[PDB]
């Protein structure tokens, strides 16, 4: 475990904060909602035309959203290399630049890489807003007028709960706090030991690895609440009273929320799965150094 | 800036097909909206012709017209294309280029192109002045049918009564009348103006008492 | 697959007017309404019965669900089409033309001898012109030499005049020169809401 070899954990949100871009495919949670709406349209004959939208408008968007990330892939490799010299003290010695000047480039390169993923999909952002609005216009095709049946909407919730049951939320909840406790235990130790040791290169390499680790935990913690918000609300609707027939315009709002809430759960599960693997990996790096720190002070 | 749809002729064709139509879209993104065409007849617009998907892969044809019609769309040049084979006197039509929303409603319409399919020779109109205070003018035996009648080079728009054309046996026929005061008749006397755009014949013969 | 329409309706400026469309197998909210000028392309103002596009004046409204639909408009300054876009084929109603009420009028009858160039051309056509007749209901009797003829007469009816709200009728009798010698005079007879006015 010399250095980190995966940097798929970075993400960025727009200023309006409605859209979160992840490096993991589909890169957008709304595509998962679009994929999940296709399940809705299969049961209703009136929305059978939606398959053309999915075959063309949404499928091209996934390929187009993925391509915009590829332009940032080259800038990603530039940033990725900067971490390796910063995190490894023996590699940092060859560079022989100040720790702060090497840190300043990283911070500017961190936003620049963050900025590329955000800026390249800006034209794509208007598309996802255009697709789901088109689906709102398509939902006027249902042959109901204040008598829309809620069966299909409710048969999906009992199936979703089973899909909800597969993911173990409680194991993830234990993972973060214990790791975050070790994160705390590392940092508060460093603030008092930095005065004790005179060489900073080895402890600065940790201090960087710790600072980046703190960034990774927030992405895990943020997604966990949204997955927790997705399990709670969908489960609460199953607890709530179920009417067979609702308004046409209201059924549109019914369909959107479950797919909206479910898409975040699907999206969070992918990021949560990757984030812990990067979290335990950074924990593996912080510890191979801790052994290197103690041995040198002995002699 | 403005969404609009233009169309190609149109005009007289022979039964054996030989006719293609194109349509131009502007002011909006071609790829997001479907593209359909609609057929027109004197008593219409009941029948609707094909529509094409964004990619252009899947298209639906009228069961009656599936065998003799092919649709295509050019997303690159913003062109909507109709192909016809073995045209018939039922295929005689006006065609309006349309934008199709997701709800399958036609939100915008093109200017329209008029198609006629038969085996009638193009025939210039024989023009006859009519005297008796009503003044008339008779046009008989004129193919093709699209013709306008001008009165006084457009100097009198009051009292003019253009009547709908009537085809009898083989050829269209139409008459029109003008009503002017008797005291205005002597000072200024004027022809009925008949112009045949399809046979390109525009002749005029003054009214003779 | 389902389609209906109704006969034309006659109203005057400016009152509220309904247009009746039904059809056979419930299409829900899936209906569309288009306005067609007498010589211009059709324009869509109403989709899904109750929703109107932009660029559509506020007076146009729509209502109805299921099988039956109606279109009401409060004010007025042609032909209107109701459509089902729900299932193939997507058919429009036959359409109802709109006319304007007015006071009744009598037809101005006029007779014309055949043109000098026509008798040279071996043909002879006499036309009778009945103009500004209101209402649209009218009849034309053709009598040659005082004897009625029911063959060889071709008539056409003008669309309702937008300016004066008066219909127009043209009746033409075409006939060879060898039969024009039967009479040297001619009359045109017209049934209408008045004592017969035959000239």
């Amino acid at each position: 475990t010399n250095t980190t070899d995966n940097i798929d954990y970075f993400d960025i949100s727009d200023e309006s904060n409605y859209y979160l871009i992840s490096q993991l495919r589909p890169h957008f949670s709304n595509i998962y909602f679009f994929d999940e709406f296709k399940r809705y349209a299969s049961y209703h004959t009136e929305i059978k035309r939606y398959e053309d939208i999915h075959k063309t408008k949404v499928n091209s968007l996934l390929n187009e959203a993925s391509r915009a990330i590829g332009i940032c892939n080259r800038a990603k490799n530039t940033v990725k290399g900067l971490i390796n010299i910063l995190e490894n003290p023996q590699k940092f010695k060859t560079q022989r630049e100040s720790y702060d000047v090497k840190l300043r480039q990283y911070e500017e390169k961190k936003e620049a890489f963050r900025g590329c993923l955000l800026n390249k999909n800006r034209k794509n952002l208007d598309q996802i807003k255009k697709i789901n609005n088109e689906i709102r216009d398509l939902l006027e095709k249902l042959k109901c007028s204040q008598d829309c049946q809620t069966n299909v909407y409710f048969d999906m919730i009992k199936i979703y709960l089973v899909d909800f049951k597969k993911m173990p939320y409680e194991n993830y909840d234990t993972f973060i706090k214990q790791y975050k406790n070790s994160y705390l235990s590392g940092v508060d130790m460093i603030r008092k030991i930095e005065k004790q040791i005179d060489n900073p290169v080895t402890i600065n390499a940790i201090k960087f690895t710790q600072k980046e680790m703190g960034y990774i935990i927030d992405r895990f913690e943020y997604h966990l609440q949204k997955v927790k918000h997705s399990i709670d609300q969908v489960t609460a609707l199953s607890d709530g009273v179920k009417p067979k027939q609702v308004t046409k315009n209201r059924l549109k709002e019914y369909y959107f929320n479950i797919g909206n809430y479910y898409s975040i759960f699907k999206f969070g599960k992918d990021s949560l799965n990757m984030l812990n693997k990067a979290l335990i990996h950074k924990e593996k790096i912080v510890h191979n150094l801790l052994g290197e720190l103690f041995g040198h002070l002995e002699e | 800036c403005e969404v609009k749809l233009v169309e190609s002729e149109g005009g007289l064709v022979q039964p054996g097909s030989s006719m293609n139509l194109s349509c131009t879209a502007s002011g909006f993104t071609f790829s997001d909206y479907y593209m359909a065409w609609v057929r027109q007849v004197p008593d219409k617009g009941l029948e609707w012709v094909a529509s094409v998907s964004y990619d252009g892969s899947i298209t639906y044809y009228l069961d009656s017209l599936k065998s003799r019609f092919i649709i295509s769309r050019d997303n690159v040049k913003n062109i909507l294309n109709l192909q016809m084979s073995s045209l018939k006197s039922e295929d005689t039509a006006t065609y309006y280029c349309t934008r199709v929303t997701v709800v399958d409603s036609f939100d915008y319409w093109g200017q329209g192109t008029t198609l006629t399919v038969s085996s009638a020779k193009t025939t210039a109109p024989s023009v006859y002045p009519l005297a008796p205070v009503t003044l008339g003018c008779l046009v008989k035996g004129y193919f093709p049918e699209p013709v306008t009648l001008t009165w006084n080079s457009g100097s009198l728009s009051s009292g003019v009564h253009t009547f709908p054309a009537v085809l009898q046996s083989d050829l269209y026929t139409l008459s029109s009348s003008v009503t002017v005061t008797s005291s205005t008749w002597p000072s200024q006397s004027i022809t009925c103006n008949v112009a045949h755009p399809a046979s390109s014949t525009k002749v005029d013969k003054k009214i003779e008492p | 697959v389902m389609t209906q329409s109704q006969k034309f309706m006659s109203t005057s400026i400016g009152v509220r007017v309904s247009v009746t469309c039904k059809a056979s197998q419930n299409v829900g909210t899936n209906v569309a309404w288009y306005q067609q000028k007498p010589g211009q392309s059709p324009k869509a103002l109403i989709y899904s019965a109750s929703y109107r596009n932009s660029g559509v004046p506020d007076r146009f409204t729509g209502s109805g669900s299921g099988t039956e639909f109606t279109l009401t408009i409060s004010n007025v300054q042609a032909e209107y089409f109701c459509q089902q876009y729900d299932s193939y084929p997507y058919p429009f109603g036959g359409g109802t033309k709109l006319e304007i009420k007015r006071a009744d009028a009598a037809p101005t009858v006029s007779i014309f001898p055949p043109s000098s160039e026509q008798l040279t051309s071996g043909g002879a056509s006499v036309v009778c012109f009945l103009n500004n007749f209101y209402p649209k209901d009218i009849n034309v009797k053709w009598k040659i030499d005082g004897s009625e003829r029911q063959n060889g007469v071709l008539n056409s009816w003008t669309d309702q005049d937008s300016k004066d709200s008066t219909y127009s009728m043209s009746s033409t009798l075409t006939l060879t020169k060898d039969e024009y010698e039967r009479h040297n005079s001619y009359t045109c007879e017209a049934t209408h809401k008045t004592s017969t006015s035959p000239i």
